[PDB]
């Protein structure tokens, strides 16, 4: 059916979790890591 | 020899444009001139080739006519500028055109191809490299 | 100065342009 | 901070010092010109880099040169 | 018409097409420029020439800016 | 017939090797 | 009156007079000989 | 401590900010012959008092602008001084540095950042590669 | 104002017209301007 | 101060947001780092190049993996002319059902993208047939990238850090990179074509499991060692050969047929194998020219410093003083980078010009959208590389050039007549611009006034003569290869023109892009391209040659490559640095490449439509470009989504506007300048400090972007919008009307 995102390829559940992880789950922690890195006192 | 260009009077596409053109001053005589003298492409429009030993005057006349006029303007300005350098206020001679000087410069510029050749041979055409302002390298 | 080495290379290169134009004008084949 | 250098072509016209909006420049005794004075830049920490001094300098080329360097609070002209 | 029915110049497409700027790009800029883009070889050809003239001066100004 | 579940998982594990070596090179270049 | 003559020799005034005079010459060439083209100049009318 | 009466000013939005209390602040003091209206460096008008005034300003350029372009040029007041005030309370007088205005030559002032050559003789940067020396700083 | 146009472009591109800011979706009726039109029409008796 | 950036205390002490911006901008400028030595500079660069190589291999691994995982490579093999290649799957959770249905195509049951990079055609030509073969290649590239990542780390350890002398040894590097990196790699690739690709194109599977005992030719290697090389050219593929099958398939491994395979309409695989065989021999020979450790070989320093031509006293090569140059290149990394970028720029242009005219991949010439994408991709990259070549040339003048060690040589002579060079480049630009634009608008006015016959239509006779000289008999010329009786066509002494029958068949074929017929419309656009090339060169050359200084700024070299200005004094000095000239040149490079790709795309669009007459009659005036190319072909692009629904072009519609938006944003950074925004930021600083409940406070003081930073940021938005807008239009206008 064409009412939902699906995948006929192997392990189609991988995009189901990797797209949220890379794009709106991990990026804020990654920004926090970089922000701490670029603000550290000498 | 070129075969993709044919005389406009023998191009059926050109004849279609000639027949359908408005009957005004702008199309009556110019179309007749194009038919006899111009070479047309497959689209029926005149094309200007540079691969003909014949009609070489059709290339050299417009080229020579422009180069003489452009050289005439350039030599008029150059000779006028050189004549104003000796004046006390050369800048004032540029926003105020000196009529006796401009007429003299224009009169000599008629024979500019001869004058330019003489200046080049005598070394008066160009200034020396070491006497021209330049920036540090 | 006649610029010998300058004009010799210039004449050789100009000879090539004239030679190509000769083929292009059907003077030679 | 910015770096302001004064070269030996200075004629001691005091125009760069008068033009400075943060009092970086002062005129000091000298003997290399008729005016017997030369520009100095003892307070380059207060220099903002506006290059008003270079604009005022009448010599050719400039007798005073500003080289923009490390940016500080007062060199950036920040009131906050 | 005689019956009092009004057919508009663009057929009432403002309500549904102007709510996106793709609709402005397509149904206003692209669609309504047909007259000026096809005005060559007609009495409106001056507007076609000036349409390109305005585009030239705009790009020309970017050199100064 | 595209690759199977096992092949995708194997590629993920294999990609960890350049992943860790990229971190080692990046931190070494930072020195 | 000599001041008016000096004004007429100004660069913008002379540029306008020259541009107008050249424009008129070119305009009359279009009226008298419309449709002149490369490969057609100085050829008799068919 | 710096003495003087602040000019009559009803308040403004261009005054001091957190930087004044955290990093540094500037104070300009001057004496005027009469009560008159001057322009605050950051907008608005203020009334300087009859006696000696004291104005707190966020940047040193404000004092140079006020003292140089208004006090001296317009009001003929030549005794203005600019101080730098630190949050710890330390105050140093920075303008005029030695009591004489910088535009007037004064004995005892050393030459600072003077290059003993014309600017066209600075060495090329290729000669000073990896040495950390700028061409204008080269000997 | 403008970012909701970008919202409309993305919703329309997604094939989600019901999520658009439109008369047929999430409505933004200019009620105050509509009220003025009714008041000015009823003032003359129309 | 802050630890970040580690390489600059001047930035680390900056109390504003400019510190973060400039750390990213100067991170890879290793020469300006604090306490940087020449040896540490080369060692850090050497390890950085290992990282970049690993990134390339990982990128190629990702392309292979996603095709083998989510593509349709095996289905595309059976019908390359009608199956749409799949790039990868789509997982956008914000899609609606109409979008999901629209992007579910090409035989897939999930939303997918359509590959336009041509990797399906490339892998098909080189003998790949199964998704497992693609998967093994992807895994192999993961390990190869791991190898280079480890190599970069290894060559930074104290025992493996190369000395500065090792980096400066130019002659051994040239020998190994010519003979080994170029020659041996070419020989190995020809081996892959002979052993794998050619047998696979004839229906025979050759892989790691059977290539050791499956000879590529019946004559074997015995024919090579006995001098019987002609056995390899016997029995080529017949004109009725069917690709990926033995039907009509020969046994030759090294032919020189020329032209195209009749079915695939691409270069013969056996021709390409013999190409890389001959290229390998030439480059291996070239790799023995310079002396390294055995006395024999040229010394580049000696050749440049030579002053005697068989006894006669000369200034140098071509009687020109080349002395002192060896140290100039060998000590200037920017000089070397300038040549490398320029060479890659020309190579990328040649790739674009030669891949569309002589397609090397099976059926790739019939994938119209792929052809347009590949040409535009490599031309725009070439333009960027060309800008970089002159950008680092300007950097070379300031940082690495000193007049003392280059006194009187050919490099110094160029700097001494820079005014003549710049003024003459200005004249060529003015001549081309005045007459090319003037003839366009003359044709605009004539066509607008219903007088299309009054257009000036100059025939490109010089280029038509070249096409005839290459065998194109359409124009009726009877010169050189278009004349069968010409000495060029017969090759009278030897008659070894075994390439000519194939070459002439491809040249005179009307269904390919080999020497497309050109008329007056093509004449004018090449002169537009010439104008763009000369102006972009003028901006770049003027910036490079004025990098040291000018009359307005005699001491520009003391200020570096990239500085904002020198203040409002002396009339004003905006955009005076050499960096600013490169900044201005990117605008002209984008404009020139715009004209180039517009011309390529519209001409091929007319050919693919079957409406070649449209281009021939409308390209002679600018309204024809604006109406019949831009306006006409935007119709289906801008209908990717509308109030009536969405189709597969909705992405190109949204990206079309996204590019316009990025382009518009650039105008803000480019037109408005810094001092306006700094004053506005000061007002917002006041507002924040006086607002209760706003407990946040900046650790870095907010400041407006610097003057140079604004030009870079604006140029980035301008370029990104430029590429995105045209890329969306290029894909949508071709894929919407074709496969
Ligand atoms: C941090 C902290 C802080 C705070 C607190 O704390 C704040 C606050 C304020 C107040 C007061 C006001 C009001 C608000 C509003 O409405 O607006 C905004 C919005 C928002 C949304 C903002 C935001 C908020 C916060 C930030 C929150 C956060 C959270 C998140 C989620 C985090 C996340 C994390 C992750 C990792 C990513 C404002 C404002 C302004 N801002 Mg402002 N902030 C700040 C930050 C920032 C930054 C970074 C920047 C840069 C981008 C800026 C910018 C700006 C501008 C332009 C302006 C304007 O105009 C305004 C005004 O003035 O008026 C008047 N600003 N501020
Ligand atoms: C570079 C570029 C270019 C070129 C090159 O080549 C050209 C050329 C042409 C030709 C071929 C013809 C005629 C020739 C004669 O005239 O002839 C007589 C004379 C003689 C022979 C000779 C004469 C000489 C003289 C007089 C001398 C003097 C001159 C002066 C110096 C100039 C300057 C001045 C000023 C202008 C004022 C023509 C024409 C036309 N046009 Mg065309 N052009 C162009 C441009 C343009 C533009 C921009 C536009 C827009 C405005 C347009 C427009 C138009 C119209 C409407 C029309 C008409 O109608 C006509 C006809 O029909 O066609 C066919 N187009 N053109
Ligand atoms: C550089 C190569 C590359 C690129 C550009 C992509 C691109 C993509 N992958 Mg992917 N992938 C790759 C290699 C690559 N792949 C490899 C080698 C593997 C096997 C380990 C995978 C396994 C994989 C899975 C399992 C999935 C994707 C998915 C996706 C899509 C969403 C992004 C995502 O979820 O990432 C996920 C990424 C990974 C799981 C690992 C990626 C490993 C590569 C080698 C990292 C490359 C880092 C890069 C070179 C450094 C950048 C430097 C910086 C300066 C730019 C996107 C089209 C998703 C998808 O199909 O959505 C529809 C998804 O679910 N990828
Ligand atoms: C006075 C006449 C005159 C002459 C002989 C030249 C000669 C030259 N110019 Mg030049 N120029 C002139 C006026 C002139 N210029 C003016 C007025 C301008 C300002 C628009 C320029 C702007 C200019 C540029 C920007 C460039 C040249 C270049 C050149 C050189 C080659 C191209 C060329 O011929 O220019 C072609 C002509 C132009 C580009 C524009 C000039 C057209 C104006 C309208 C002519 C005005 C004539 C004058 C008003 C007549 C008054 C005479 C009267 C008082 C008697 C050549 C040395 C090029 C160069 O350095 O190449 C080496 C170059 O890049 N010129
Ligand atoms: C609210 C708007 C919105 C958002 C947030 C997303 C978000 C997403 N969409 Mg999406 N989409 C939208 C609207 C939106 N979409 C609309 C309106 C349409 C049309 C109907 C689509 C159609 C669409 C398709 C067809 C696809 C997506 C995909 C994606 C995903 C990949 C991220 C992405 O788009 O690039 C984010 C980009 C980055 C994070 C950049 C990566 C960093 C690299 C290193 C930058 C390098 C730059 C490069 C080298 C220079 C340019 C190269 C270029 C010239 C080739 C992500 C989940 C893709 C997907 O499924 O992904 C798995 C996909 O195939 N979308
Ligand atoms: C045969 C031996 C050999 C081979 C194959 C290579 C191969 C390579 N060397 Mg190399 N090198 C060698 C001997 C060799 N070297 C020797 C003897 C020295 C010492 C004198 C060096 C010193 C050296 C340095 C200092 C550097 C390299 C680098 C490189 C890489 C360049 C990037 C690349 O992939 O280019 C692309 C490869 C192609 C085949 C494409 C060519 C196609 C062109 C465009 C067509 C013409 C490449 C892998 C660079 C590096 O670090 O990379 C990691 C680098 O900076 N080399
Ligand atoms: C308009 C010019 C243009 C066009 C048509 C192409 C075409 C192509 N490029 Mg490409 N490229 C270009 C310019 C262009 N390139 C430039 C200037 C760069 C330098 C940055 C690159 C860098 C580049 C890389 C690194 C890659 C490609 C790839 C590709 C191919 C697949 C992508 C595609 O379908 O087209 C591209 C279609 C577009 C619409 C281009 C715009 C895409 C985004 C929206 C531009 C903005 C980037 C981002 C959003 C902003 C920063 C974040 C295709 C042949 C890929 C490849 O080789 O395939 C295997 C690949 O990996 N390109
Ligand atoms: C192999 C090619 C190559 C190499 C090794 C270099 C190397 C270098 N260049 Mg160079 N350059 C190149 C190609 C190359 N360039 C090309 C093709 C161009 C033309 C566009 C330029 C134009 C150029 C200029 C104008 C300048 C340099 C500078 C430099 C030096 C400092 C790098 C820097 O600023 O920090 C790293 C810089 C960045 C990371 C810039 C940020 C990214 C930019 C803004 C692109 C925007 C990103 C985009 C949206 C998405 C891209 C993909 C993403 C993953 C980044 C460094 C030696 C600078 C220099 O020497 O200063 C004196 C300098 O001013 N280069
Ligand atoms: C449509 C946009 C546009 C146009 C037409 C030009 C035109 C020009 N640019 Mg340019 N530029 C632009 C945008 C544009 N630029 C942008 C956006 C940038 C990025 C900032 C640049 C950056 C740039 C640089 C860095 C350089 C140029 C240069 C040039 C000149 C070289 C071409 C030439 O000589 O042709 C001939 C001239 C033209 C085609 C200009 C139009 C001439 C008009 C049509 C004559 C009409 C006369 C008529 C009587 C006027 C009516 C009266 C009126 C005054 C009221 C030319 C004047 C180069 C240059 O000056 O070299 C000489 C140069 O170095 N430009
Ligand atoms: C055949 C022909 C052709 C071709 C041609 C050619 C190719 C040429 C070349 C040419 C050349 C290669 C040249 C060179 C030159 C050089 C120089 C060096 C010059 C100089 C000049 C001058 C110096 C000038 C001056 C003047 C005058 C005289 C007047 C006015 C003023 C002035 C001052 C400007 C064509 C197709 C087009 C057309 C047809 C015919
Ligand atoms: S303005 Fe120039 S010349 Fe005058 S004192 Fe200052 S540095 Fe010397």
């Amino acid at each position: 059916d064409m009412t939902q995102l699906t995948g006929s390829y192997a392990a189609s559940w991988l995009p189901w979790i990797m797209i949220p992880l890379i794009f709106y789950i991990l990026p804020f922690p990654v920004f926090a890591l970089i922000f701490i890195w670029i603000e550290k006192e000498a | 020899a070129n075969s993709t260009l044919v005389p406009c009077s023998k191009s059926p596409a050109f004849q279609a444009r000639m027949k359908n053109a408005p009957d005004t001053y702008y199309f009556n005589k110019p179309f007749k001139a194009y038919a006899k003298y111009e070479l047309c492409g497959t689209d029926g429009l005149p094309h200007l080739p540079l691969d003909r030993l014949d009609r070489a005057t059709d290339v050299l006349v417009p080229i020579g006519l422009f180069l003489y006029v452009a050289g005439f303007i350039g030599w008029s300005g150059r000779s006028y500028l050189r004549a104003t350098k000796s004046a006390s206020d050369p800048e004032m001679k540029e926003i105020f055109i000196d009529l006796p000087l401009a007429l003299q410069s224009i009169s000599k510029a008629v024979l500019w191809p001869l004058l330019a050749l003489q200046e080049f041979l005598s070394g008066d055409l160009t200034a020396r490299d070491e006497e021209i302002p330049i920036s540090p390298r | 100065a006649p610029f010998p080495f300058r004009t010799i290379v210039s004449l050789i290169l100009l000879a090539g342009n004239i030679l190509v134009a000769a083929i292009y004008f059907h003077i030679i084949n | 901070s910015h770096t302001v250098k004064i070269y030996d072509t200075c004629i001691g016209c005091t125009q760069c010092v008068r033009a400075c909006p943060t009092d970086v420049l002062e005129m000091v005794p000298w003997d290399g010109c008729k005016a017997a004075q030369i520009a100095s830049s003892p307070r380059t920490e207060d220099c903002v880099g506006c290059k008003r001094c270079e604009t005022a300098c009448p010599t050719d080329f400039l007798s005073i040169r500003v080289y923009l360097g490390a940016e500080t609070t007062r060199s950036m002209g920040l009131a906050y | 018409d005689s019956d009092g029915i009004v057919t508009h110049l663009t057929g009432g497409n403002f309500a549904t097409s102007s709510i996106t700027n793709n609709g402005w790009l397509r149904d206003f800029l692209w669609a309504q420029s047909a007259q000026v883009i096809q005005s060559y070889n007609s009495s409106l050809s001056a507007y076609g020439l000036m349409f390109l003239a305005g585009h030239f001066i705009f790009g020309f100004s970017l050199m100064f800016l | 017939m595209n690759i199977s579940d096992t092949q995708v998982f194997v590629a993920l594990v294999v990609a960890l090797l350049p992943g860790l070596l990229a971190f080692r090179l990046a931190t070494e270049l930072y020195k | 009156m000599q001041h008016v003559f000096k004004y007429l020799t100004l660069a913008p005034v002379m540029a306008t007079f020259t541009m107008v005079a050249l424009s008129v010459v070119l305009i009359m060439l279009q009226i008298w000989f419309p449709g002149l083209q490369y490969g057609t100049y100085f050829k008799p009318t068919p | 401590t710096l003495e003087g009466q602040t000019p009559i000013f009803g308040g403004g939005t261009g005054g001091l900010l957190t930087k004044a209390e955290r990093e540094e602040k500037y104070v300009i003091t001057w004496t005027s012959p009469k009560e008159q209206v001057f322009e605050m460096p950051t907008g608005g008008s203020a009334i300087m008092r009859q006696g000696k005034n004291k104005l707190e300003i966020a940047r040193k350029e404000y004092g140079i602008a006020l003292g140089g372009q208004q006090l001296r040029a317009k009001f003929k007041i030549n005794d203005y001084k600019i101080y730098r005030v630190y949050p710890n309370g330390e105050t140093q007088m920075i303008h005029p540095a030695d009591g004489v205005f910088p535009e007037k030559v004064n004995q005892g002032r050393p030459k600072v950042r003077y290059v003993d050559r014309n600017i066209g003789s600075n060495p090329s940067p290729a000669k000073l590669k990896f040495s950390g020396v700028q061409p204008y700083d080269a000997p | 104002s403008f970012a909701m146009y970008c919202h409309n472009d993305t919703m329309r591109a997604f094939g989600r017209p019901q999520d658009m800011f439109s008369d047929t979706g999430i409505q933004l009726q200019p009620i105050f301007a509509q009220w003025i039109q009714h008041i000015h029409t009823a003032a003359v008796g129309a | 101060a802050t630890k970040f950036p580690k390489f600059s205390q001047d930035l680390a002490q900056d109390p504003t947001t400019r510190r973060i911006w400039y750390a990213m901008a100067t991170a890879h400028d290793f020469e300006l780092h604090d306490g940087m030595t020449e040896e540490n500079l080369y060692q850090k660069i050497f390890a950085s190049h290992f990282g970049h190589l690993a990134i390339i291999f990982l990128w190629a691994s990702g392309v292979l993996f996603h095709v083998a995982w989510q593509g349709n490579f095996e289905q595309w093999i059976k019908d390359p002319l009608n199956v749409r290649p799949i790039a990868h799957a789509i997982w956008d959770a914000q899609f609606g059902p109409p979008a999901i249905e629209a992007f579910t195509r090409a035989g897939a049951t999930n939303p997918v993208d359509i590959c336009y990079s041509g990797v399906y055609h490339w892998w098909y030509t080189i003998g790949m047939r199964t998704n497992n073969e693609l998967y093994v290649g992807a895994i192999f590239l993961l390990l190869l990238a791991a190898l280079f990542l480890f190599a970069g780390w290894l060559h930074l350890q104290p025992r493996y850090r190369p000395t500065l002398g090792w980096f400066k040894s130019a002659e051994p590097r040239l020998n190994h990179h010519l003979a080994g990196l170029f020659g041996v790699s070419s020989l190995a690739w020809a081996a892959h074509l002979i052993h794998v690709a050619i047998p696979e194109s004839r229906g025979q599977h050759v892989g790691w499991d059977n290539f050791l005992f499956t000879p590529p030719h019946p004559a074997g290697l015995g024919a090579f060692f006995t001098g019987n090389w002609s056995a390899y050219a016997q029995n080529p593929d017949t004109a009725q050969h069917v690709f990926n099958s033995s039907q009509g398939a020969g046994t030759a491994i090294l032919t020189f047929l020329g032209g195209f395979h009749p079915q695939t309409q691409s270069l013969w695989l056996t021709d390409m194998a013999h190409h890389h065989v001959a290229i390998a021999v030439l480059f291996i020979i070239a790799g023995h020219m310079y002396r390294t450790n055995w006395g024999i070989g040229h010394s580049i320093k000696e050749m440049l410093n030579s002053k005697s031509f068989f006894g006669a006293k000369v200034e140098g090569p071509f009687n020109l003083p080349h002395q002192g140059l060896y140290d100039t290149i060998n000590n200037s990394l920017h000089f070397q980078l300038s040549f490398a970028l320029a060479a890659l720029g020309v190579a990328s242009s040649l790739t674009a010009q030669h891949m569309y005219s002589m397609p090397p991949y099976a059926f790739i010439g019939q994938d119209f959208t792929t052809q347009a994408a590949l040409y535009t991709h490599h031309q725009y990259i070439a333009g960027f590389l060309m800008v970089g070549a002159f950008s680092h040339a300007g950097i070379f003048w300031i940082r690495d050039y000193d007049p003392e060690q280059n006194k009187g040589n050919v490099l110094d002579r160029m700097l001494r007549h820079k005014e003549a060079i710049i003024s003459h480049l200005s004249w060529v630009s003015l001549f081309l611009g005045f007459h090319t634009l003037g003839l366009y608008v003359h044709n605009d006015v004539e066509v607008a006034f219903g007088a299309a016959e009054k257009q000036v239509l100059i025939e490109p006779v010089f280029a038509q003569f070249i096409q005839a000289a290459h065998g194109k008999a359409l124009y009726g010329f009877n010169t050189l290869l278009s004349n069968p009786d010409s000495i060029a066509s017969t090759a009278w002494p030897n008659h070894a023109n075994v390439w000519l029958p194939g070459w002439l068949d491809a040249v005179n074929n009307t269904t390919n892009s080999l020497f497309l017929t050109i008329g007056p419309g093509d004449f004018y656009v090449h002169h537009a391209i010439a104008l763009g090339l000369h102006v972009t060169t003028l901006v770049l050359v003027k910036g490079a040659l004025d990098a040291r200084g000018s009359k307005l700024m005699p001491d520009k070299k003391d200020f570096g490559y990239a500085f904002p200005c020198d203040g409002p004094g002396r009339g004003g000095t905006c955009d005076i640095s050499a960096w600013d000239a490169s900044y201005l040149a990117v605008f002209w490079m984008l404009n020139t490449l715009g004209w180039v790709t517009f011309y390529w795309h519209w001409k091929h669009l007319a050919i693919w439509e079957g409406n070649i007459a449209q281009f021939n009659e409308s390209s002679t005036y600018l309204m024809g470009w604006f109406r019949d190319y831009l306006w006409l072909h935007s119709a289906q692009l801008i209908n990717g989504y509308n109030p009536y629904g969405t189709n597969s072009l909705a992405i190109w519609s949204w990206m079309f506007l996204w590019g316009h938006l990025a382009w518009a944003v650039s105008f803000m950074f480019l037109i408005t300048w810094r001092g306006y925004w700094q004053e506005l930021i000061e007002t917002l600083v006041w507002a924040h400090e006086k607002t209760p409940l706003s407990f946040g406070y900046w650790r870095d003081k907010p400041v407006a972007l610097s003057i140079v930073q604004a030009r870079l940021v604006g140029l980035t938005h301008f370029t990104v919008g430029y590429i995105a807008t045209y890329g969306a239009f290029l894909i949508a206008s071709t894929a919407g009307k074709f496969g």
